[PDB]
């Protein structure tokens, strides 16, 4: 059962790291929203 | 839900905020009657009439704030009866009704009336799913009469020694 | 660049928020000083401050009991 | 469970806390009758009536605290009879009953009355699963009469040399 | 709302389900 316990803890760590990288990519995309509105590209801003 | 200590704290905050707004708006009326006198000295009269409409509305607002301060202090005095009883007292019905009435009319300048009216509606939801008429007149969104405006101009001209001619 | 990133509407909103936050801060300092007086009421009796002002104004030449009466009147009604 | 030494310690703490609150609230009444006189000098009269209702409630509270201090000192004097007997004495029944009555009414300002009343209920649970009427009147959450308010204003005006006109 | 917020920050300047549900309830 130790292999499945290791796999469940590894899956929880992978989901936590996925949440961390998605919260980082949210800030990156918001910086890109600001740069696209400063350049005047509204379709790029909506993407 | 009704919480009594929250209502007591927010009534004291309403008293303090209304005292500060009374002092500040009487000082702003002092500042602006001088520029109404400046328009009268420059000769523009209808401009001064519109500025007098502004200052009449501000003075009605100050008298409305002292009426609401009186009623919130009445609730702070009868807060034992408020916390004790479940049925609205006759000595409290006018105050509670006009504070629930005047809290949407004064949402901008006193943000604690929203909380006070929410607590009073949560306390008396069985009655509300009365209001002071002079207070309703002072909160009324209605233009003041032209004779009041002209009269107001007359005393501004008298204090600041400016020649003004009415209608 | 500066007038597109900070419009006159943003200036108006920023200045209204500035003024209202100093109103709330003045209310804060008012109730602070109210508590700071009520905590140390026992070191400043009002009668001593009144008599001291009367004394030191009469020295400069400016020229500016009840509990028992109210207790007996509460005893009456 | 009843512990006698805990009850003795908390009765002494009640005596000390009530002495300090008497001194502090009489000084606060000294501070606030001056601002009632300031409202009378400014001309606002109903505002001064509501502030007088506040100060009448505070003076009733001070007289209530000296009555409770008298009764707690009576229990400290008869604490030998309390610790000895198991049946409530007739000289102790008034004091124990009005302290158990007044401890929820004064839970905020004197937090040791809760412990004193818990010890007295644990001591006399066989009797309680009397109260002083003047003390109940002073703890009563009821508005004072308007003639008392007007009379109160009259003596404030007399002490502070302010012209005031009653009803 | 996110486009409105981040366009007002740069200074550009660019309910119904209940109403339509009640109108389906009507007819």
């Amino acid at each position: 059962m130790e292999k499945h316990l290791f796999n469940l803890k590894f899956a929880a760590k992978e989901l936590s790291r996925s949440a961390k990288k998605c919260d980082k990519e949210e800030k990156a995309e918001k910086a890109k929203i600001e740069k696209a509105i400063q350049k005047g590209n509204m379709e790029v801003a909506r993407i | 839900g009704f919480k009594a200590e929250r209502l007591r704290v927010n009534l004291r905050l309403v008293i303090n905020r209304l005292k500060l707004l009374e002092k500040k708006k009487t000082e702003l009326a002092q500042k602006a009657r001088k520029e109404i006198a400046d328009y009268l000295a420059a000769g523009k009269d209808e401009r001064a009439r519109i500025r007098v409409e502004h200052i009449i509305r501000e003075d009605y607002l100050v008298e409305a704030m002292e009426i609401l301060e009186l009623y919130c202090d009445l609730l702070l005095a009868r807060f034992g009866l408020i916390q004790s009883m479940k049925e609205l007292d006759s000595g409290l019905a006018e105050s509670v009704s006009t504070l629930i009435w005047a809290a949407p009319r004064l949402q901008s300048e006193v943000a604690e009336l929203k909380i006070v009216a929410d607590q009073l509606c949560a306390k008396y939801s069985k009655e509300y799913g009365t209001v002071n008429d002079r207070l309703m007149h002072k909160l009324s969104v209605e233009a003041p009469p032209k004779i009041l405006v002209e009269r107001y101009l007359i005393e501004i001209a008298k204090n600041y020694n400016v020649p003004y001619e009415p209608d | 660049a500066t007038l597109k990133t900070m419009n006159l509407e943003k200036i108006s909103a920023l200045m209204d928020k500035f003024e209202h936050q100093f109103e709330t801060l003045d209310v804060q300092t008012q109730q602070m000083e109210d508590t700071m007086s009520s905590t140390t009421t026992l070191t400043t009796p009002q009668n001593q401050v009144d008599m001291l002002l009367q004394e030191m104004a009469d020295e400069a030449g400016l020229d500016l009991e009840l509990s028992q009466r109210l207790a007996r009147l509460r005893d009456q009604v």
